[PDB]
């Protein structure tokens, strides 16, 4: 804040409030960040030991022990790096399919642009984007 | 070798010679004014400038240094240097199972820390028994344990098949199963910083230090149920812990902000300095008369006698990658011991003193009402890979089917 | 539980093989809280803390061969 | 022509011995300490972790890592008739 470092040579990390978070670093974060999928703290310490860990009440947890909002669980799109919030949950028209027939279907059960077969990445987390079938 | 009585100063008492420390390598038997001593079974007896030694039958010690990015053995007899693994990073702690598998191959356990976002990891490769180098090269395997950061710390338990390994970072002491398999944390509050743990399964019993900002030395039950502190003074950053099990199941631990290695009992009461300006010591180990120890600022290993008698040698200068010393060696850990357990427990058996105690993973319970059954799901072993083992110099390359196969140097043959 | 089986206090049973053998089965330890002793000649006595069998006359003989008790001023 | 190698700026740059033309031929050099030339390669040192790394002497393509040796080593020297 001044160009001299006078405001923070002499510094000591301070303590975390009831909603935070401490990462090994000594660096206090929102309690939120912990297990969202993002290395908030640069030694990745925010998404340690997640499995054994219970979820907040908004939010649904993945198999991976990973949380995402509950409002994104069943929606069509792979918001778990594992897919898990889409795998598992009922069936959605009476076709029996998970999917529009304007998009596509991948065995993840999830929902994907119809263009999005067979190029680069797979876009379904294993859902066999990519086969040379679709190709 | 009589002393007064005090019950009666007219008369006169044995002295138990054996309470003297450092009075023999091995082992000590009183007598009404006398004392004999001798080495117990695998170990003889030789004359020498000081007395007796004790020297061990098999083929002779070797020593395990991790450095930073490869192991590397060395041989006390042959005074010469043997290449085993290689193209790693970020090596920190090591340790061994001799015959797991009956074959002529130890295996051996190691422990990576965390480069990054990338977790930490512990591996688990293959120890040719005999002779060998870059000929046999070694693959690897991970036991799967995620989310490790900074797993400094590493013991084997050769009795109950398990793996005991403390982390600085999230602060637990935690068990599995030798092949990664069930996980369960031991010891979970008040540890700043677990740096070094041991394992005495005879006693049952389990061991560790703390370099936070209240250093100790404690001991527990190896099922976690109970514990103590053995020592909380005077003990700066204490980083390495080695157990003799020969002279009584005996504690030693080195610190580097004191530059001292002290020795305990593993009650607690009765300790001693054996070494002092160790020069930053980091690791220790304990074999025959002998102590080896690691200085951290320069890349030396230096021996000394484990009583704390003589002078002390310098034996190697290893860059100052190196972590620890490893010695290996048939006797160094009694494989005769046998398991109590008696095949009760559904998911792990950890050992206790006297006896066993039956455990479940993290996050599982006990089935309501039963103290041997978890509620949790069964995990077949992960067997490992057949190592290459040519003997002779012999050269190995996999086949088709992936399966190592040897090629004989001119004066040999076999299979292997 | 029944059927010549040994019982633990903490309502658990085991088979009477287990009962006095070296090892704790029981949680509450008392399959093995209690056990008689295995002796030696009777020309000698015999000490538990250590396992170890001395001659009777050494019980008192101004000598303390067994560390924890068992000899001398307690049995003089 | 004269190379050098700078670690406070993790740089290896060349000039001509009169100094008429200055060129950079590796950035994140990863704090370069010692630097030797031979036929296409150039190989340098790297003092925090101990590696010999090449790239081409012109700064053209793609570096390699060539050894792994630990952090008390200073230099790297190229051996061979020619060289001299
Ligand atoms: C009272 C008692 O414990 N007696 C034992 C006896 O049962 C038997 O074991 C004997 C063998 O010589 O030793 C003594
Ligand atoms: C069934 O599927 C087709 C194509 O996806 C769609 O046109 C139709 O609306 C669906 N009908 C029902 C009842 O879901
Ligand atoms: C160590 O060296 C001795 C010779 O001094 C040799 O007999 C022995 O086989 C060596 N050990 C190993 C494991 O190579
Ligand atoms: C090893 O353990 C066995 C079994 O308890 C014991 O009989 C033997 O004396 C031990 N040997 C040594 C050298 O401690
Ligand atoms: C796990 O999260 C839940 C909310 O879903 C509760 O906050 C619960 O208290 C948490 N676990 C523990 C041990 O407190
Ligand atoms: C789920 O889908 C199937 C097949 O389309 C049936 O339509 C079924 O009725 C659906 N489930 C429910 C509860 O309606
Ligand atoms: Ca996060
Ligand atoms: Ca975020
Ligand atoms: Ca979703
Ligand atoms: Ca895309
Ligand atoms: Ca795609
Ligand atoms: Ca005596
Ligand atoms: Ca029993
Ligand atoms: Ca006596």
């Amino acid at each position: 804040d001044c160009g001299d470092n006078s405001d923070e040579e002499s510094c000591v990390p301070r303590e975390c409030t009831e909603s935070e978070f401490r990462c090994a670093d000594q660096q206090c974060i929102p309690s939120r960040w912990v297990c969202d999928q993002e290395n908030d703290c640069g030694d990745n310490s925010d998404e340690r030991d997640c499995e054994m860990k219970t979820c907040h009440p908004e939010h649904f947890q993945c198999t991976s022990g990973h949380c995402v909002p509950k409002a994104l669980a069943c929606d069509g799109r792979a918001d778990c790096l594992d897919a898990s919030d889409e795998s598992a949950c009922p069936t959605r028209f009476p076709n029996g399919t998970y999917c529009p027939a304007a998009m596509f279907e991948c065995k993840n059960h999830v929902c994907i642009q119809s263009f999005w077969i067979c190029d680069g990445e797979n876009d379904c987390v294993d859902g066999s984007d990519e086969e040379i079938h679709l190709c | 070798g009589f002393k007064p009585s005090t019950l009666d100063k007219n008369s006169c008492q044995d002295i138990n010679e054996c309470e003297e420390f450092g009075i023999c390598p091995q082992s000590c038997r009183n007598s009404k004014g006398s004392y004999e001593c001798f080495c117990v079974d695998g170990f003889k007896s030789m004359s020498t400038h000081y007395g007796e030694r004790c020297a061990a039958d098999g083929s002779p010690p070797l020593l395990l240094l991790p450095e930073n990015v490869r192991i590397r053995k060395y041989n006390i007899s042959s005074e010469k240097f043997s290449e085993y693994l290689e193209e790693e990073e970020h090596i920190q702690a090591i340790d061994y199972d001799w015959d797991p598998e009956g074959i002529g191959l130890s295996v051996v356990y190691y422990t990576v820390l965390s480069q990054g976002s990338q977790f930490g990891a512990i591996k688990r490769a293959y120890l040719p028994d005999f002779e060998s180098g870059s000929n046999n090269p070694v693959r690897e395997v991970d036991l799967g344990l995620k989310y490790l950061m900074q797993p400094d710390g590493l013991a084997v338990d050769w009795v109950g098949r398990h793996i005991y390994w403390s982390d600085a970072k999230s602060q637990r002491i935690e068990v599995a199963t030798l092949d990664g398999r069930y996980r369960k944390w031991l010891i979970t509050t008040q540890l700043d910083q677990p740096a070094a743990i041991a394992v005495n399964p005879k006693l049952g019993l389990m061991f560790w230090t703390d370099q936070g900002k209240q250093p100790k030395i404690e001991s527990a039950w190896m099922n976690g149920e109970h514990r103590s502190v053995l020592a909380s003074a005077n003990l700066g950053w204490p980083n390495g812990l080695s157990i003799d099990y020969l002279n009584g199941d005996r504690i030693y631990w080195s610190d580097s902000k004191e530059d001292v290695i002290e020795s305990i009992k593993y009650d607690g009461t009765d300790r001693r300095l054996i070494i002092n300006d160790a020069m930053k010591p980091f690791s220790l180990d304990i074999f025959e008369d002998q102590l080896y120890w690691v200085a951290k600022e320069k890349g030396e290993v230096w021996r000394q006698n484990k009583f704390g008698k003589g002078n002390k040698e310098k034996l190697l200068v290893v860059n100052p990658w190196l972590t620890q010393v490893r010695i290996f060696h048939q006797l160094r850990y009694n494989q005769s011991v046998s398991n109590p357990c008696k095949q009760v427990c559904s998911h792990l058996c950890l050992l206790r003193p006297g006896g066993y105690s039956c455990a479940c993973p993290q996050g599982s319970d006990f089935v309501t009402g039963s103290t041997v059954e978890c509620d949790a799901a069964s995990e077949l072993p992960i067997t490992m890979p057949s190592p290459c083992r040519c003997m002779h110099g012999g050269s190995c390359y996999f086949d088709e089917n992936d399966l190592p196969k040897c090629k004989c140097s001119s004066g040999y043959s076999g299979e292997y | 539980c029944g059927s010549g089986n040994f019982r633990c206090d903490n309502g658990y049973c085991i088979p009477a093989s287990w009962r006095c053998d070296g090892t704790r089965d029981c949680l509450d330890d008392t399959d093995e809280i209690g056990c008689p002793p295995r002796s030696c000649g009777s020309g000698f006595f015999l000490c538990p803390a250590e396992g170890t069998c001395i001659p009777s006359s050494w019980v008192c003989d101004q000598d303390k061969d067994c560390s924890d008790g068992a000899d001398e001023q307690q049995n003089c």
